[PDB]
């Protein structure tokens, strides 16, 4: 929303990731807080926090081959009638 | 050139392997410029982008292909990174080929006419 990979001058250099840097940084590892995020785009975010000591390794999350195709299915059509024939593990083989 | 390795499969038609930068690949590659400014300094360079290899692991990756070229032509500048991304933008927006079998190879006398 500043731009992005473009933008103006700034080294990503944000008013509020700043602030998120500040206190996840004064916080004590012993409380049980984990901190998840996630980003649509891997790399014109802050590589101050993919640094040591702050949100360390990356997961990618690829799309939905075919176990997660039938799950996902089943569990988007478990509040509403289905008939009998309705051949969920075709599909989710046939929707690449 | 074009060795007597068989081409296990590829749009080129020659049935044969291509020899390129010391690798044998199926096909031979698309190349297009690309622009680089940095320091008030200028350079061209054509950048060579192999696609559709039988093998996966052969096939060109952008940010092997774009910190090539900012090592070759700026090896030691500073915040070079941000020229490194200008540069990835640049190739991705180039090779989005509408139709994936859009193939026009390198024009190489002789070894294709």
């Amino acid at each position: 929303a500043r731009g992005g990979n473009i933008g103006d001058g700034g080294g990503a250099a944000d008013r509020v990731i700043n602030q998120i840097l500040t206190e996840m940084d004064g916080m004590s590892t012993k409380k049980n807080v984990f901190i998840i995020g996630a980003t649509n785009r891997p790399d014109i975010i802050d590589p101050a926090i993919l640094r040591p000591g702050r949100l360390d390794q990356l997961i990618y999350i690829p799309l939905p081959d075919e176990k997660s195709r039938v799950a996902i299915l089943k569990a988007n059509l478990r509040k509403s009638p289905v008939a009998k024939d309705v051949d969920l593990e075709f599909l989710a083989k046939m929707t690449n | 050139d074009r060795t007597n390795s068989r081409s296990t499969g590829g749009k080129c038609g020659c049935g044969f392997k291509h020899f390129w930068d010391g690798k044998e690949y199926d096909n031979l590659p698309e190349a297009f410029p690309i622009t680089l400014e940095w320091g008030g300094r200028v350079v061209r360079e054509t950048v060579y982008w192999f696609q559709y290899e039988s093998d996966s692991s052969l096939n060109s990756n952008v940010y092997d292909v774009a910190m090539k070229l900012v090592t070759k032509h700026f090896p030691g500048e500073f915040g070079s990174e941000i020229l490194v991304q200008k540069v990835v933008h640049t190739i991705l927006h180039q090779t989005a080929k509408k139709n994936p079998d859009d193939y026009t190879p390198v024009n190489i006398d002789g070894a294709h006419a």
